[PDB]
RNA sequence: GUGAACAGCCUCUAGUUGAUAGAAUAAUGUAGAUAAGGGAAGUCGGCAAAAUAGAUCCGUAACUUCGGGAUAAGGAUUGGC
RNA sequence: GUGAUUUAUGGAUUAACGAGAUUCCCACUGUCCCUAUCUA
RNA sequence: GCGUUGGAUUGUUCACCCACUAAUAGGGAUACCCUACUGAUGAAUGUUACCGCAAUAGUAAUUGAACUUAGUACGAGAGGAACAGUUCAUUCGGAUAAUUGGUUUUUGCGGCUGUCUGAUCA
RNA sequence: UGUACAACGGGGUAUUGUAAGCAGUAGAGUAGCCUUGUUGUUACGAUCUGCUGAGAUUAAGCCUUUGUUGUCUGAUUUGU
């Protein structure tokens, strides 16, 4: 595919990207419940 | 030149080759769609008939 | 391809648009458009300018530094083109921009909260300083 | 030196109709089924395209290269009637027309010229002639089955299905390149009040001919008309006159795409994976949207935007490799041409700008 | 076009008429050129023969070593100072006009180069590609 | 669009850069060599009297003395305090 | 040893590149030079149709060894991806950011040691030793500053342009650690990096390369089983 | 007011609002302008257009009937609080 | 007669000046490659 | 059938060089007024409209270079085309505004000097 | 007398480049009522910082419209 709406993927592409996605999944799991997005 | 006999017949044998066969298969390929369009509109007409 | 950004604006120069100017010091300045091109010819300073992005990310508007911003730096190490990582990166990049939108909307809110209090204070200045329209109505 | 002009298109006058009229067709082949020889739609704007290149031997083999295309609105096209034509020692002769028992308001509005004051009585006797039996119709049809070595069909567009508002339908005649003229008219009779795609005539990896009328430019004199220098009478002495609005014919036109209205993400290559139709930001420039099929062809057709064109399927069996190469798109620019466009989608606009004062 | 020029040239914009001064990017110490001529010329009335990147000229040296001055020798253009279009989609330009000296065959006169050369001339002339320190 | 743009800011009259002058200030040896540039007859100031900050060759000492107490030198010496704006922040300001 | 002709040019190492574990080739014209290489070597190692920013010149815009490989800023993600997909993952691949890009012009390298410009940056000078494990030196040859153009190296031997004096020859043979010869290729073509290419078990040269030239390179690179 | 000014620009006192009008923007003309890249190659011919031009600091050769040439050349500077 | 100066169809010379005549150097630029646009 | 150049030199055509390209062959032939040429409407054909035919007239494409064949046969070698397959390019013509660059009364948006409406604003 | 047509308005695109109105413990500085500071505070003060990618413009030969408000029967000529 090599392309998205923007910021084409070869600057994104590495392994452990799902691990990073979980590393941010926990972060949004923190901030969703704190009322920060009021 | 465009219109020299040598380049011309040398192009005619090649036209008799791969290109006309590609076109002869292309016309059957597109005749398939050209005929099934009638079927699509006719099943729409069946949805009208019911 | 690349969507390589404007040297002067950090704005995306899609393929076909703009200019790649290349100096005696053998460095490309790929440009979004003529406006930014003529300004760079004119030796303007975007950090001083207000419509650009270097100034914005320097000036305490939307955060320059974060991991959601920094996930996409570069890769000078190719990765052998497996399919199954890409099958998930397509969702990763999708959700990253959603969370980034949420974060920067929250940052705009962090910049623009306390606006209604000063709005009411200026309107209170108005109603206290002009009670004559209140005699009228 | 050369002559500061051509001589072929010498009576440089305006044409008589904006419909550039088909004059040539490739002859026939009476072994195939019927294939329509032409089609027609309305030019809308231009875009830019990059394309990975399977051209064996060329300098740009297996490379990305940017090129430039046009786009035309190509709705489905309904058939309304036929005509026959017979060889004489004068030329050809229209000997019968036959129509298709129910006609749209659009074509009834074409044949009339001041619509709303009209009683719109266009075919009210013809539909009455379409009796319980269609006797006179079959009379004047099997005649053509006997005679009429070559046969054409009438078409009209569905122009209400375009962003454009003219309300009027552009007739034409179209030649066939099948055999068995009885089968031709039988096919067409079944196709009466039935409509036809553009992916059912054309496909990718194709060459076409584009015949249209140019943009007008008024009465420009010699220096910009012929590109001649600046400080009895012969007809080639580069005298001023009307430019533009001539008919022309442009050939060897490589299609890249045969679009589809129902297909969402018409701008999608295999590469982008973005749900965007090719209608870019801002709408087209003096044309609207593309919610129908379409064509993406390289070069630049004669015309201006929101102008009609007619299409022909290259009129002979081409010989160049470029007539047979295999196309593969990599990316459609989808930016607004109402300015130096930067952004494909308004969601990308939101993403790169952020939220704003009017946003909340 | 001449000998040595492997591959064909694709059409580019044309910036350099005759009488157009340019830099000498060589390591001989020669400093400038003054074009008089082009090889691969078009034929038309009242024209100025144009040169561009990848092209090969005959020209003088107006400033450089005196042994080479008041003498004519060939040259290749290396920097255009005018905007062109590589098909892999981008417009670009270098700032300055520059041309280096070389024999009629295509072999480079000097042994080294200062500054950037265009992708076109680099791809075209292998001895440029061997003696050049830079690409773009 | 006009005459001032083309009479000051064409591609024949360009300055050296903002960046290389910053790196020249950082590097000790560079200002030494730039001051010890020898004579050349092909300049009016004859290959000397070069201001490092304002990259121009004056012809005498008074054109340095009056130039240093001026509003043009203020510009360069104020801009050379902060960051020299290389391509890094241009990359950085949109998530690169 | 074999002479070989690119399309009508005798200079090979401007249009192609070699290592002990793989080989590169441009895609200019027709697929005959790749067949020419595989006629000698075969499927012992990968031979790869490759490009650099759509350019034909890989032989002078690239530098590497059997341990690792380097490419300049101008190259593209597509070419980098294709290089890793084509080549085994045993060898490194890496894209470099510099002011100047003429890597094969300015790197004459073999698997253990390589030479570079004096003004090359110390960042990439560290990185090349990091990726290849090779000792780096920043020198010239007879004042001729392009090192990757006028030198061709191997672990068997090497070569330099003929104008080098003998003091330069010996003091460079010290640094380079193989026997050297101030030699020629194609009737005195000064550009030896492009005029010929060499690895520990093959050399390739233009058709104009003569029999004395073949003999001296054959001896110095010790290529047959009787040298 | 401006600024050296009785140059030019704007304004108050005072006086005209007269010059056949209207609708349309096709060329070419007439006056006025801008144009990349090169920079007099064009042309009999630097014809015309265009370049610096104002004020201060330094500085200004040969030649001379010593009186000048000289706004010589040429470099820097010019806002507001 | 002749036209300042040094030294009489008048001889060698000459600073300044001339809407006096000729060649060339700088920059300048649509004179030109190559023409394009806009305004009353 | 299609093409035949850029410069250098004289009021002068006489005279004769440099370099490119495939070549840079020789010759001839005030003006609104009526005509010719370039373009534009137009009643009459019982009407008005749509689609088409095509008597006739004009006619445009050109050249070089290159991968392969092929370092082929031939030649002792130096040297070396070829036919076919394939790609580019030149000069000409016709279109087009995606993109780039040029253009500004969008007088759209800012900014500026002097001045006028007391000052800001506009 | 409608899949209607238009005049405005909204939305989309783009254009420029961050408005009037204020507020500040930024603001070289000079005076200043004297609570004689030890950021004394008060005066002026080019500008800077924030409400502000803000403001204005947008078809006259751009896109889009379930909004509002109006128009929707004037003259003439024609026959085998
Ligand atoms: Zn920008």
């Amino acid at each position: 595919p090599e392309i998205l709406d923007g910021k084409n993927v070869y600057d994104f592409l590495d392994p452990e990207i799902a691990a990073k996605l979980q590393a941010l999944e926990e972060e949004e799991e923190k901030l969703e419940n704190e009322g920060f997005y009021n | 030149s465009l219109r020299a006999s040598s380049h011309l017949n040398a192009k005619s044998v090649k036209r008799r080759g791969v290109f006309q066969k590609a076109v002869d298969a292309r016309e059957q390929r597109i005749s398939d769609k050209l005929k099934e369009d009638l079927l699509k509109q006719k099943l729409e007409d069946l949805k009208k008939k019911e | 391809m690349r969507i390589y950004q404007c040297h002067f604006c950090s704005s995306p120069c899609y393929p076909g648009h703009g200019i790649m100017f290349v100096r005696n010091d053998a460095k490309e300045f790929r440009f979004c458009r003529s406006k930014c091109h003529k300004a760079f010819k004119q030796r303007r300073n975007p950090r001083k300018l207000k419509w650009t992005k270097a100034f914005r990310k320097a000036a305490g508007k939307e955060l320059a530094v974060d991991s959601t911003l920094t996930f996409a730096q570069r890769r000078n190490v190719p990765v052998r083109y497996n399919r199954e990582l890409v099958a998930t990166t397509l969702k990763a990049m999708a959700r990253i921009e959603e969370i980034r939108q949420k974060r920067e909307r929250a940052f705009y809110k962090n910049r623009m909260r306390g606006n209604k209090e000063k709005d009411f204070l200026r309107d209170k200045k108005l109603v206290e300083s002009n009670p004559e329209l209140l005699r009228i109505r | 030196a050369p002559r500061h002009g051509h001589l072929g298109f010498l009576p440089r006058k305006r044409a008589a109709s904006i419909r550039a009229r088909v004059k040539a067709f490739p002859k026939d082949d009476r072994s195939k089924p019927v294939a329509l020889t032409s089609f027609l739609g309305y030019k809308a704007g231009m875009t830019t395209i990059v394309r990975d290149l399977d051209r064996p031997g060329s300098k740009f083999h297996k490379r990305e290269v940017v090129e430039a295309v046009t786009v035309v609105d190509t709705p489905p096209v309904v058939v309304v009637g036929v005509v026959g034509y017979v060889e004489t020692p004068r030329g050809l002769r229209s000997l019968t027309t036959v129509w298709a028992e129910h006609l749209s308001d659009e074509v009834k509005r074409r044949f009339y010229k001041n619509w709303y004051k009209s009683k719109k009585k266009a075919f009210t006797k013809y539909s009455a002639k379409y009796a319980q039996d269609g006797a006179g119709i079959e009379r004047e049809l099997a005649r053509i089955k006997k005679y009429a070595s070559v046969v054409r069909v009438l078409v009209h567009t569905q122009i209400r299905k375009t962003p454009l508002a003219q309300k009027k339908a552009h007739l034409a005649e179209i030649q066939l390149n099948g055999g068995s003229i009885s089968e031709k008219v039988d096919w067409a009779r079944e196709h009466f009040e039935k409509t036809v795609a553009v992916d059912s005539v054309f496909e990718q990896n194709e060459m076409i001919d584009a015949i249209a009328v140019t943009k007008g430019h008024g009465f420009e004199g010699v220096t910009h008309r012929w590109g001649t220098k600046k400080l009895h009478v012969m007809w080639s002495v580069a005298r001023a006159g009307q430019r533009g609005y001539h008919s022309r014919t442009s050939i060897n036109h490589k299609i890249y795409r045969v679009g589809k209205g129902d297909d969402e993400a018409n701008g999608a290559t295999s590469f982008d994976r973005t749900k965007k139709t090719i209608t870019p930001m801002g709408g087209f420039v003096h044309y609207g949207e593309i919610k129908n099929d379409f064509i993406m062809v390289k070069g630049c057709i004669p015309g201006n935007r929101k102008r009609i064109v007619t299409l022909r399927k290259s009129l002979y069996t081409n010989t160049s490799r470029k007539a047979l190469e295999e196309v593969s798109l990599k990316w459609i620019d989808t930016a607004s041409k109402f300015g130096k466009g930067r952004f494909q989608t308004p969601a990308e606009k939101h993403a790169f700008m952020g939220t704003l004062k009017k946003d909340l | 076009s001449g000998n040595g020029a492997q591959g064909t040239k694709f059409r580019i914009s044309l910036g350099l008429p005759v009488g157009a001064i340019m830099n000498c990017a060589d390591n001989s110490g020669a400093r400038n050129l003054y074009i008089i001529a082009v090889k691969g010329s078009g034929s038309r009335l009242n024209r100025l023969p144009a040169a561009s990147l990848g092209d090969m000229v005959m020209a003088t040296v107006k400033k450089g070593k005196p042994e080479l001055r008041k003498k004519v020798m060939p040259a290749i253009v290396v920097r255009q100072a005018k905007s062109w279009r590589r098909r892999d989609g981008v417009f670009l330009y270098f700032e300055d006009n520059a041309g280096v000296i070389a024999n009629p065959k295509g072999e480079m006169k000097g042994s080294a180069i200062t500054g950037p050369v265009g992708k076109e001339c680099a791809d075209l002339w292998p001895r440029v590609a061997s003696n050049s320190g830079v690409v773009v | 669009m006009g005459r001032y743009s083309v009479k000051r800011y064409k591609t024949k009259r360009r300055t050296r850069d903002l960046d290389l002058i910053y790196n020249d200030l950082s590097t000790k040896e560079s200002v030494q060599k730039l001051l010890n540039q020898p004579l050349d007859e092909t300049k009016p100031g004859l290959g000397q009297h070069y201001c490092i900050h304002c990259a121009k060759y004056m012809e005498t000492a008074i054109a340095l003395k009056t130039h240093l107490k001026g509003k043009v030198h203020k510009r360069r010496v104020k801009e050379l305090r902060g960051v020299p704006y290389t391509q890094e922040v241009s990359d950085a300001a949109a998530g690169y | 040893a074999t002479r070989t002709q690119f399309e009508n040019s005798n200079e090979i190492g401007v249009f192609s590149k070699l290592t002990n574990t793989y080989c590169l080739v441009a895609v200019g014209g027709s697929e005959n030079f790749y067949s020419a290489f595989e006629a000698e070597l075969g499927d012992a190692i990968p031979i790869v149709h490759t490009t650099i920013a759509g350019t034909r010149i890989i032989g002078r815009m690239t530098a590497g060894n059997r341990r690792g490989l380097l490419v300049p800023t101008q190259t593209t993600d597509q070419e980098l991806q294709h290089l890793r997909n084509s080549l085994p993952d045993s060898v490194k691949i890496q894209r470099v950011e510099e002011r100047l890009s003429a890597l094969g012009n300015v790197i004459c390298c073999n698997d253990y040691v390589a030479l570079v410009h004096p003004d090359i940056d110390r960042e990439t000078e560290e990185l090349i030793s990091d990726v290849l494990g090779v000792e780096v030196f920043r020198q010239t040859i007879s004042g001729n500053i392009l090192v990757g153009s006028y030198c061709s190296l191997s672990n068997q031997g090497g070569l330099v342009h003929p104008q080098t004096s003998v003091q330069d020859q010996e003091e460079l043979s010290s640094l380079l650690q193989v026997p050297l010869v101030a030699g020629t290729v194609n009737r005195g073509s000064s550009v030896v990096g492009a005029g010929m290419v060499v690895n520990d078990y093959l050399a390739v040269t233009g058709l104009d390369t003569t029999a004395p030239e073949l003999s001296v390179i054959e001896s110095i690179f010790r290529l047959q089983d009787a040298q």
